[PDB]
DNA sequence: CGTCATGATCATATTATTACGCCAGACAGGG
DNA sequence: CCCTGTCTGGCGTCCTCTCACCTATGATCATGACG
């Protein structure tokens, strides 16, 4: 019944024209297969989703970035990602990536003034969110310390 | 959505795993053209001074 | 810049390869030191791994280099003393 | 600052005092009127500083030069609000109280500190019981519990000096007055002399316990708070909702439940409490506190709203949604952003494209620091205001940043190391991120909304380490194997397999040309076709000199398209690369021989060049899809009617009484098996073969240039199967039972499915997408147990110096060779060298790394076995050397000294965790010498050899030297061959019968009855319908204890009524019987060998991997023998049947209850040796590490998880699952403590007390020594010196409280706990850095 | 208008799409020869024909 | 514990007549004790408690520096202890 | 001027179960 | 004390995006209106 329509306006029964190329101007070989297809435009755009963060504000328990893009936030560094740095030998980008562009604050602050200076160096320091940790096991009747 | 004219055949790698290629024809009849519209509040809260 | 394979011909490691060149880059940025290959404006890593490709810098000629420009400036202070 | 350790240990009630600076003492949070706090509630002031910074509550100091007085009004000191983040509170609960975690944490560390149950401690700890403190000189014991009656009898009777209390300051009591000197020497005592293994058990844990606790300084009454921390009110904190109200946090309302309860009991006990009254409160509180530390671990939860159980304090720490795997092992990171991918092909593969506006984004205080050092702003502000407008100079200074500076991209499932990868931008006008097309075969990354996360490297080393380490072009070998990453997938294949190939008769047929040169200007002019088969003339380069590249050059009979393609080809590959078709499997072998040839840079130029010009013919070709591509086939109408004519036939047979319902349906699947694949081959030529096209003489035929054939056979989408579905019938689906229905779906895409067919499609495909989803939720935790067991183990030495290695065999199941030599002694350093059967001719030396051309001199020769050095076998203390790794896989050389291979192992295992799955006689086929394993044969009468043994093992060894089949040999088979001898293909060489055991003889002689008395040993059963009767043997249930001590014999005799014994042995031969015999012959018959005595009657998917790297115990358990030797039977039933072995040289008194249930195989004249079975069935692997040793099970392992990996069809090379099984059997137990400090059933771990022996037994003493076991590597992963690796794993609760009454302390060994504390991980040049910071302490 | 990528037929089995391409383009036949009888100022009674 | 305590005849009577002391009760509003602000202008610190109204204020215990001016409150304005 | 009714503002924790599943190790039941 | 059943504890993928929801009821006190 396809073919009998499609043989019932001039166009060929296979379905398939011979189509010229815009850039050489030239035919491709073993002609092609156009019509009309319904296609729908689905509402995941691009400008949407599309997302970027140099510093912005930062949590409050835990002095880390904020989640999620209308609180303007940045991407999570997951622990599979976390992984795929130690299977490298990438050590100092995950220090950075862990403490200094994360959760140190004076870190972050002496690394933005490096930034701005030109000298790229981090001091390092220590996660506030490891005090953290330290304060929660502490506040039971666990007496974690840090020796020497 | 809207019909359009299709073709199936591989266009120099711009359509590689599952990619689109679509003609500036498209977006010049302003016919994908979806209208949003964003809800923005604000109240007056009543707070201290 | 695409490869870096020569540069771990010469240093076998691929991790001194990192502590060389970033000790290197740390001298040429922010120390002020001139570039012994001439660049093409590139930043000073590209031209840390330049200068590894060449051969003229490893970890040894790094220590070579610190010791005789830190006997310099001792020397200079201690001729300016005495 | 700087540490070294973190040490975990209990809280005297004085240390927290002296963390405490002020008292919470009562239960109100903010004002409501301000939001200044409330003196001194749980948010306060004066004990824990002040909201805003130098801004004193009262406010009388803010000055620069008047700061450290403290303020005399509120008495706050003028400071910072950091130090409400740090400032701790103290509670005095007015009534001591129990510490869940030691009382519920099962083990109960009160439980087995006190030698007293659960039960008794929580009757008594809850204020419904009495406990018994001081008993003096009365009736009454210590320990023992009482009740109300009891105690009113005690009180009158024993008013007087007898006491007793009950709560939580009896057990105070209770633990303050226990003396450890005298427990410690009495459990050593009792061990000594009570020697009852439960009591030896029990004790031997408590005094594990007490030694802990005694070596350490804590104190048994510090379990008991008095004095209860509150945390600092910056982490627990009050969150406006912007509403007027504050929707509390969990921690609050628990801290003010807490000091509600407690100061209505320090109202209670002030005011005096009514006699037996002074209880209900204490208990109120202590439910309090357990709600406060555990909520939900005690019985029923509480909650604020409504049905949901609020947070405790080890709510926070545990588990998802805590601090150990939300917010310290994966973080939130600045510089960072995400959108969607797109793909861009004008790429080289070491870039992507990146917006305009995300650049601007991520890279602000670069473009900072460059304004400022231009000078084209005074200030920070102006340059801000400047980059915000966006003007016309910040894009110069923008690509004047992005010029050499990488960026991390990554997908988001991150599976294995190559979903982080680094490019160098280019800026694009849009939205998306342009990605090269050839590195998303390593994302597993479509573009169907695809998207992925870019990260910026701020420091210099991370901008090396991401030019050096983890740069697109480095990675393009995977870590599993050796394969390229870099394969060219879908459109770029279809543009090589159009590009060259040849039809019969095109344009420009058979001239010849000067070159590949003319060739493109012959196809771009349109004066010849691409596909036409030409002489050219080539000048290619081999390398034949020393490094020096050889011209010749030759006039090939090829294609136009093949000259097109060879411009692009570099010059060392030889011609007959490009003279074929070109599909997917010969292209990625064309990019593995370029990077084994010419190296590196022209495979990533190489790479690059194949990914355009594919393009590019892809384009020019035009491979569409039409309905017309699909050829129906014309015979698929007759081939359904004929099997429908079939099914007519088996149904009017059916119902006329022949055929069974089972018998019908196996017919009927048979018949519709046969249609589907006569449908499938008949498309399949119709498809390949259709073609015809005059050669310009009469007629030929091609292969096809069909469009859906070339997407079907160049191997860019599809396979025969799915092509198969599209042309040909679909077969026969499954029903959701698993069964599969008899009527098939007779229609194909192409056509029509009616809506039955098509309603059993979506069964099937509806199981598919469930299996895909729990599948995912199987392997993510696979992969995180596998990384967590692992962990830890860097290559840390470069020789460990031992010889014991792994014996590499090619693998035979009895088929054909599955996985040869080459593909496993591929790149692993020799264990013992390798002699050639010219033997004392050396091969190989013992520590050669056997690369390509090694393994290529290995294959000539026919080497036997090369045994290699493996990972489990090593030496190296606290890691692995560098020579027993072997070849770094994704790269060429030895290891490096120091890349973590724990962690690319276990990525390798687990990442091809998605792809899983999820829910008669010997026939011959080479011809080769016959070799025969573990046999005990003889001749019987026929002249033939027949076997007595189960444990025999047929091969058949080859022309020169190896093995290429292997096949089990049942028990009592009978071989029509025998050993050396020489047979043909297609002969089979042996026959048994699988549901008869046959107890065939070695002598010839009569057979008599002994100990066979007929009525209790043997039954009187006549065969009715047959005739030939026998005296049926019976068990040892049926008949009772008369006959039940008496095991019926068969002895094999002479005339003479005596024994012919064994030849060699002076034995007698006597068989004897166990159950469910039928002896058929009976006495005064002649017998020989073989003959029959008697008769007797008789998941591989991802949970197999799991189940083996759990290493589970299976439900039937193959069992061995323990000891070599003879074997009989013992005590009748008692449940089970027992079994005592008797060696010659050691002791008889072992027995072991064998249930009756399973078939056994050994009889009692029978001799066993250890590591040998004695029943069938799965093999359990603890037995198979006590019994035969660590290198047997380590083969094991791998060979039954390489069964389930190469039956998926995953290439996983053997080095990982090595080093999996190698961290799991770390611990060891002791057997004689010797001159160490070690225990006589302690648990230590391998290396540490290897180091200990290996430092006693060098000098003049003796050491100590040990056995293996072996632990499932969640439980292996639990049991580590460091409680933080086990803490950031599974339960962390049970691993936090036995750290903190061992005192245990850690010193940050490894990855994970410095991943933790941030600071360099000890791996790649971390790794150089510990070296230098352990070489200076 | 729109260039797809044939590849994704023979794997992902979708074979619907291309009945619905040619009945599409049999549709757009019909409509152009409307449009062509329509142009040119035909009466009514060749349109009623077609 | 499923039943109540065991109450034997003893405790009943001994609470047949108790309440012996005085007002005690919590340290709350008496002759000379602390009690926080909560509302007012005059709020963020602490006071003391003497002489109160009854069924209308009480008695707030005013003072910066080294003077004081008492405030009549009802408790219900202040912050009882 | 006094009493009653209505309206507005401020103040605390049941209100009077059932549809996962496996493994594992301790606690205890039966003999 | 030696099994053998029961019990209750552990655990069950990643990343992102969107949306709502986060009391109301009862009692007491004060003010106004009506008698
Ligand atoms: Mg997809
Ligand atoms: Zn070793």
């Amino acid at each position: 019944e396809i073919k009998e329509l499609l043989k019932l306006g001039d166009l060929p029964t296979s379905g398939q024209i011979r189509l010229y190329d815009g850039r050489t101007g030239e035919q491709f070989e073993r002609p092609v297969t156009v019509g009309y297809m319904y296609m729908l435009k689905l509402n995941h755009l691009v400008d949407d989703k599309m997302h970027a963060r140099s510093t912005g504000s930062y949590s409050l328990v835990t002095q880390q970035p904020l989640g999620g893009k209308a609180q303007f936030g940045g991407q999570r560094f997951g622990e599979m990602e976390v992984w795929a740095l130690e299977a490298y030998g990438a050590a100092y980008t995950l220090q950075e990536m862990l403490t200094v562009k994360s959760d140190d604050v004076n870190g972050r602050t002496k690394m933005y003034k490096n930034i701005v200076d030109g000298n790229h160096q981090m001091e390092p320091g220590m996660p506030e969110s490891f005090n953290v940790l330290l304060k929660e096991i502490r506040s039971l009747g666990i007496n974690i310390e840090l020796e020497d | 959505g809207q019909n359009m004219r299709v073709a199936f055949m591989p266009w120099n790698g711009y359509n590689f795993e599952d990619s689109i290629l679509v003609s500036e024809r498209v977006v010049q009849e302003d016919r994908f053209t979806t209208i949003h519209i964003q809800e923005l509040a604000c109240v007056s809260r009543d707070t201290k001074l | 810049r695409v490869t870096v394979q020569d540069a771990v011909e010469k240093i076998g490691n691929r991790f001194d390869l990192v502590l060389v060149a970033a000790r290197r880059a740390r001298q040429m940025q922010v120390g002020g030191k001139d570039p012994l290959v001439p660049e093409e404006n590139d930043k000073t890593t590209v031209i840390a791994l330049r200068e590894i490709e060449e051969g003229l810098i490893n970890n040894q000629i790094l220590d070579v280099r610190e010791r005789q420009e830190q006997q310099e400036q001792e020397a200079a202070e201690l001729q300016a003393v005495t | 600052e700087e540490f070294d350790a973190i040490k975990i240990a209990l809280a005297s009630p004085d240390m927290i005092r002296s963390w405490s600076f002020g008292e919470v003492k009562k239960p109100e949070t903010i004002n409501y009127r301000t939001f200044k706090p409330e003196r001194d509630g749980l948010f306060c002031a004066r004990i824990f500083g002040p909201v805003k910074d130098y801004e004193c509550l009262c406010g009388k100091y803010k000055r620069l030069k008047h700061r450290g007085v403290i303020c005399e009004k509120c008495g706050v000191e003028v400071t910072q609000t950091k130090v409400r983040r740090e400032r701790m509170g103290h509670i005095e609960l007015a009534s001591p109280t129990a510490h869940i975690w030691f009382l519920k944490s099962l083990p109960s560390r009160i439980g087995l500190l006190l030698d007293m149950p659960l039960r008794d401690i929580e009757r008594v700890l809850y204020f419904e019981s009495y406990v018994v403190i001081e008993g003096g000189m009365t009736n009454l014991e210590r320990q023992q519990i009482l009740t109300e009656e009891q105690y009113l009898d005690a009180l009158e009777e024993f008013g007087d000096e007898f006491d007793a209390k009950m709560g939580a300051e009896a057990i105070q009591a209770l633990l303050k007055s226990m003396d450890l000197e005298q427990e410690c020497e009495q459990l050593r005592e009792e061990l000594n002399e009570t020697n009852s293994e439960t009591k030896r058990k029990k004790l031997t844990k408590r005094i594990k316990l007490l030694e802990a606790f005694v070596q350490s300084g804590n104190k048994p009454e510090w379990m008991i708070l008095t004095v209860l921390p509150v945390l600092p009110p910056d982490l627990r904190p009050l969150v406006p909702l912007d509403g007027g109200r504050f929707a509390t946090s969990d921690l609050n309302d628990l801290y003010r439940r807490v000091i509600n309860r407690n100061n209505r009991l320090k109202r209670l006990l002030d005011l005096a409490a009514p006699d037996i009254i002074v209880r209900n409160e204490k208990r109120m509180l202590q439910e309090a506190v357990d709600a406060l530390l555990d909520n939900g671990r005690r019985g029923r939860a509480i909650t604020g709203s409504n049905k949901r159980p609020l947070k405790s304090l080890a709510d926070m720490i545990k588990g998802k949604q805590g601090r150990f795997r939300q917010n310290l092992l994966g973080k939130r990171v600045d510089y960072s952003g995400r959108s969607v991918i797109t793909v861009g092909p004008y790429l080289r593969l070491h870039q992507c494209g990146l917006p305009k506006k995300m650049a601007l984004e991520l890279f602000k205080p670069f473009i900072y620091g460059k304004l400022e050092l231009r000078g084209l702003a005074t200030t920070i502000k102006a340059a801000k205001k400047m980059v915000e407008r966006e003007e016309a100079v910040v894009w110069d200074i923008l690509d004047e940043v992005i010029r050499e500076h990488p960026v991390l991209l990554n997908r988001a499932p991150t599976l294995h190391r190559l979903g982080i990868q680094a490019f160098e931008p280019v800026l694009i006008e849009g939205k998306a991120i342009q990605l090269h097309p050839l590195v998303c075969a390593a994302y597993n990354a479509d573009f169907d909304g695809d998207q992925m996360a870019v990260h910026v490297p701020l420091t210099l080393e991370a901008q090396l380490e991401a030019r050096a380490l983890m740069m697109s072009t480095n990675n393009i070998l995977s870590p599993a194997n050796g394969e390229p990453i870099i394969v060219p997938s879908q459109d770029v294949v279809l543009g090589l397999y159009y590009m060259t190939r040849d039809c019969v008769n095109a344009k420009g047929e058979g001239m010849v040309l000067t070159g590949p040169k003319e060739a493109e200007r012959l196809y771009r002019s349109g004066l010849a076709s691409l596909h036409a088969r030409v002489k050219v003339r080539i000048t290619e380069y081999e390398k034949d000199a020393n490094g020096e590249l050889v011209a010749k050059t030759s006039l090939k009979d090829t294609t136009v398209g093949r000259a097109i393609l060879w411009m692009i080809v570099p010059k060392g590959l030889p011609y007959s690369i490009v003279n074929q078709a070109l599909g997917k499997k010969a292209i990625s072998k064309m990019l593995n021989t370029c990077y084994r040839i010419l190296g590196l840079k022209p495979t990533v130029i190489f790479a690059d060049q194949i990914m355009y010009t594919g393009f590019a013919y892809a384009a020019r070709s035009g491979a569409s899809v039409g309905i017309d591509d699909m050829v129906i086939p014309e015979k698929k109408h007759e081939i359904i009617s004929e099997a429908e004519a079939e099914v007519a036939e088996i149904q009017e047979q059916f119902q006329s009484g022949l055929v069974t319902a089972g018998e019908r349906y196996n017919k009927v699947i048979d018949i519709w098996a046969a249609a589907n694949d006569r449908v499938s081959k008949a498309m399949m030529d119709n498809l390949q073969t259709e073609t015809v096209i005059n050669r310009d003489g009469q007629e030929e035929k091609q292969v096809s240039f069909n469009s859906i054939y070339m997407m079907a056979d160049s191997g860019a989408r599809g396979s025969a199967a799915q092509i198969r579905q599209l042309a040909g019938m679909r077969g026969l689906m499954a029903k959701p039972d698993g069964s599969i229905i008899e009527t098939p779906i007779t229609a194909n895409f192409r056509e029509g499915l009616n809506v039955l067919q098509y309603f059993i499609s979506t069964h099937g495909a509806r199981k598919g997408l469930a299996d895909t989803a729990l599948k995912t939720a199987n392997s993510g935790y696979l992969t995180r147990r596998l990384v967590d067991v692992a962990q830890d183990l860097v290559v840390t030495e470069d020789d460990c110096g031992t010889h014991e290695g792994i014996m590499m065999t090619p693998v035979i199941e009895g088929g054909d060779v599955k996985e040869p030599l080459r593909d496993r002694v591929l790149g692993r350093v020799t264990a013992e060298d390798v002699l050639k059967p010219g033997t004392a001719d050396i091969l190989v030396p013992r520590n050669t790394l056997l690369h390509e051309q090694w393994c290529d001199l290995l294959e000539e020769n026919s080497v036997d076995a090369v045994k290699v050095r493996s990972v489990v076998s090593c030496d190296t203390d606290f890691g692995v050397c560098a020579h027993c790794y072997g070849r770094d896989l994704a790269r060429g050389h030895i290891i490096n000294k120091g890349e973590a291979i724990g962690v690319i192992a276990a990525q390798s295992i687990g990442e091809p965790g998605t792809q899983l799955t999820m829910r008669s006689s010997i026939q011959v086929k080479n011809k080769g010498s016959i070799k025969l394993s573990n046999v005990k044969s003889v001749v019987n009468s026929s002249g033939k050899l027949v076997i007595t043994s189960r444990n025999t093992e047929l091969k058949l060894i080859d022309e020169f030297g190896r093995t290429k089949e292997s096949y089990k040999v049942p028990y009592g088979a009978v071989l029509a061959k025998g050993d050396g001898e020489q047979v043909a293909g297609g002969e089979t060489v042996a026959n048994w019968d699988p549901h008869t055991m046959p107890v065939i003889t070695e002598v010839s002689g009569f057979v008599r009855f002994t100990d066979m008395i007929d009525g209790q040993t043997i039954t009187r059963q006549t065969d009715e319908l047959t005739g030939l009767s026998s005296l049926v043997v019976l068990d040892s249930a049926e008949r009772t204890a008369g006959g039940k001590d008496l095991r019926p014999a068969l002895k094999i005799v002479d005339a003479q009524g005596n024994d012919v014994l064994i030849p060699g042995t002076d034995m007698p031969a006597q068989y004897f019987l166990p159950g469910k015999a039928i002896v058929q012959l009976e006495d005064g018959v002649q017998i020989s060998s073989g003959d029959t005595l008697a008769r007797i009657p008789q998941t591989g998917g991802l949970p197999r991997v799991a189940d083996l790297f759990e290493a589970r115990r299976p439900k039937e358990p193959a069992i061995l023998a323990e000891i070599s030797g003879i074997v009989s039977f013992g005590k009748e039933t008692k449940g089970k049947r027992r079994l005592v072995i008797t060696p010659v040289d050691g002791s008889d008194p072992y027995e072991e209850m064998i249930p009756k249930w399973r078939q056994l195989n050994v009889f009692e004249g029978e001799r066993v040796e250890r590591g040998d079975v004695i029943s069938d069935g799965p093999e359990a692997p603890h037995d198979i590490l006590r019994l035969r040793g660590v290198h047997a099970v380590t083969r094991y392992i791998v060979n039954e998880v390489q069964d389930v990996y190469r039956l998926q069809g995953v290439k996983i090379n053997d080095k990982h699952i090595e080093v999996i099984v190698r961290q799991m059997l770390r611990k060891a137990t002791i057997v004689n403590a010797g001159s160490s400090d070690f225990l006589e059933g302690e648990q230590v771990e391998y290396s540490r007390v290897k180091i200990a022996n290996r430092e006693l037994e060098a000098n003049g003493k003796v050491g100590a020594t040990y056995s293996r076991d072996l632990l499932g590597i969640t439980k292996a992963s639990l049991a580590t010196e460091s409680f933080i690796s086990a803490a950031s794993f599974q339960e962390t609760t049970r691993v936090l409280t036995e750290a903190a009454v061992a005192g245990k302390r850690d010193e940050l060994r490894g990855l994970k706990e410095n991943v933790i504390v941030g600071r360099l991980i000890p791996a790649g040049t971390g790794y150089a850095y510990h070296q230098d910071r352990m070489r200076r302490r | 208008d729109i260039v797809l990528n044939p590849l994704g037929v023979p794997s992902r089995m979708n074979i619907g799409q291309i009945l619905e391409t040619h009945l599409g383009m049999a549709a757009k036949g019909i409509g152009d020869k409307i449009n062509a009888m329509l142009k040119q100022q035909q009466e009514v009674a060749k349109l009623r024909e077609f | 514990g499923a039943s109540p305590a065991i109450v034997p005849s003893a405790v009943i009577h001994q609470l047949s007549v108790y309440k012996p002391k005085d007002i005690v009760d919590p340290a709350t509003p008496y002759p000379g004790d602390k009690v926080i602000i909560t509302e007012g202008a005059f709020e963020g610190f602490q006071a003391i408690f003497t002489e109160p109204d009854g069924e209308a204020r009480s008695m707030l215990l005013l003072n910066l520096i080294n003077k004081e001016i008492k405030h009549s409150v009802k408790n219900t304005e202040f912050r009882k202890l």
